[PDB]
C-alpha cells in the first residue's frame, strides 16, 4: 500500500506605520523605524510560535 | 505675472524666524527682581534678602 500526500502554503504579515512629524522631531531611544522593524520582529516571531 | 509676488509679503519676511526640534516648544520669562524695600544699610550690617 502507497500514498501520495500534499501540503499547502500559507501567507504570515504584519503592517507598521510611521507617521512623517514623528520622523522630524528630536528622539530618543535612537532610530524610530528600526525601533518599529524590530518590535514588528517579535511580534511576527511570537505569532509563529503560537501558530506552530 | 499679474499678481502678488515675495515682495507684497510684508509680515512673512519680517518676523525673525528660529529652528525647532518637537511638536511643543517651551520658553522661560523673568517676571520680577524683587520685593521694593530699602537699600541703605549701616557701616558692617547684614543687609536683608531677596527673591526674583
Amino acid at each position: 500500500t502507497y500514498a501520495r500526500k500534499a501540503a499547502f502554503v500559507k501567507f504570515l504579515g504584519t503592517t507598521r506605520e510611521v507617521t512623517h512629524p514623528m520622523t522630524l522631531v528630536n528622539s530618543a531611544f535612537g532610530n524610530v523605524i528600526a525601533r518599529q522593524n524590530k518590535d514588528g520582529i517579535l511580534w511576527m516571531l511570537k505569532q509563529i510560535e503560537q501558530a506552530l | 505675472n499679474l499678481s502678488f509676488t515675495d515682495q507684497h509679503i510684508k509680515f512673512w519676511k519680517k518676523i525673525p524666524k528660529q529652528k525647532a526640534y518637537s511638536t511643543v516648544e517651551q520658553y522661560g520669562q523673568l517676571l520680577d527682581y524683587g520685593r521694593s524695600q530699602g537699600a541703605f544699610v549701616g557701616e558692617g550690617v547684614l543687609p536683608d534678602t531677596n527673591d526674583s
